[PDB]
């Protein structure tokens, strides 16, 4: 009764996730990552078009699936 | 220059919000069943709120 | 009253938490003899004696087709009726015979809990340990040496817990 | 012919009694001593009511 | 051991062993966190 040849393998070693991993979440002291981070009257176009590339698009910390970026320091945003 | 005498108005807005006050002892989110709920006075009797 | 034969003190029970909370006498179902006379009063007061006797005596002393779970289910090891398994050429349809594995499906449906609680009682363990309890001589002692159980506003731990914090 | 629309309106009067929920297991009168108010349960602890 | 690492007290700083890494577009990713 071993259910490890079910979990994908990450070279021979299962992937077993974090047993300390099951949901609960209320009203007030439950907080969950990825926050809401974000005719001109004004004619600059520019930054304009830049800040709407830039609304529809992320960034933060903790989006490390897979690699944050070659050499190194560790930042916040936590 | 000409400015007339003035008086201060103060006002602030805070929509889509709801108002919380937690019945804990600080006021603090120390867990979800706040110790208060757990004072046995509140846990082992009845009371009449007003 | 008499210090000898008292009133039974009754517990009350918090069905939330599992513990106990405070206790009283009980008032609910007292004897009214006030009109009586001697030979009466006497014979109650023996009754209640003998309550009181049957009380702290109980309390000291008395503290193939297996059933599944109220319905039982057969069992079958090489019940394994379809054979075949679509390899490159073959194209099984619809199929299922649901069987419950002797070993794997029986066992993982009746293992326990992964580690035991540590916590309150539940209603009939409640009942089965907290009898009423007969207080003999109420309050005889010096401070501090009073039952603190009985007071539903006393933790065990913090004395005297201040209701409305 | 010249009937109107209508709805339905349905209530039931009863007078002179009392309505019961006797303190039975199974709410039958099986004796002057209810077996559910002889309880072990019932009898020697002490529970509030609301 | 290695004495080539910055060291934030008296013990190393030292990262997980298994630090090494790969992603294909695939979707061969589209996989969970640090965490």
């Amino acid at each position: 009764i071993n259910f490890a040849s079910l979990a994908p393998r990450h070279g021979s070693r299962p992937f077993m996730g974090n047993w300390q991993d099951i949901g609960t979440s209320n009203m007030s002291g439950g907080a969950f990552s990825w926050g809401s981070l974000w005719k001109a009257w004004n004619s600059s176009t520019g930054q304009m078009l830049r800040d709407k590339l830039k609304e529809q698009n992320f960034q933060q910390k903790v989006v490390d699936g897979l690699a944050s970026g070659i050499s190194g320091v560790v930042d916040l945003a936590n | 220059k000409t400015a007339v005498d003035s008086i201060t108005q103060k006002k602030f807005l805070c929509d889509r919000t709801l108002w919380r006050i937690p019945f804990s002892s600080n006021f603090m989110s120390m867990g979800a069943l706040t110790d208060l709920g757990q004072n046995l006075l509140y846990a082992n009797s009845a009371h009449a709120l007003d | 009253m008499s210090k000898e034969i008292p009133t039974p003190y009754m517990w009350s029970y918090q069905p939330q938490m599992g513990l106990a909370a405070g206790a009283a006498q009980d008032y609910s179902t007292r004897i009214n003899y006030m009109s009586a006379g001697p030979h009466m009063i006497s014979r109650v007061n023996g009754i209640r004696a003998h309550r009181n006797r049957i009380l702290l005596e109980q309390a000291a002393i008395t503290t193939l087709t297996i059933r599944g779970r109220g319905i039982q289910l057969n069992d079958e090891s090489v019940s394994s009726s379809l054979g075949l398994r679509p390899d490159g050429t073959f194209q099984i349809g619809g199929a299922g015979r649901p069987s419950f594995t002797p070993r794997q499906a029986i066992l993982t449906l009746q293992t326990s809990s992964s580690e035991p609680r540590s916590g309150g009682i539940g209603t009939l363990q409640f009942i089965e340990e907290f009898v009423p309890s007969v207080y003999f001589n109420p309050f005889s002692g010096p401070p501090g040496h009073y039952p603190d159980q009985f007071i539903p506003n006393f933790d065990a731990v913090k004395d005297s817990a201040d209701g409305y914090d």
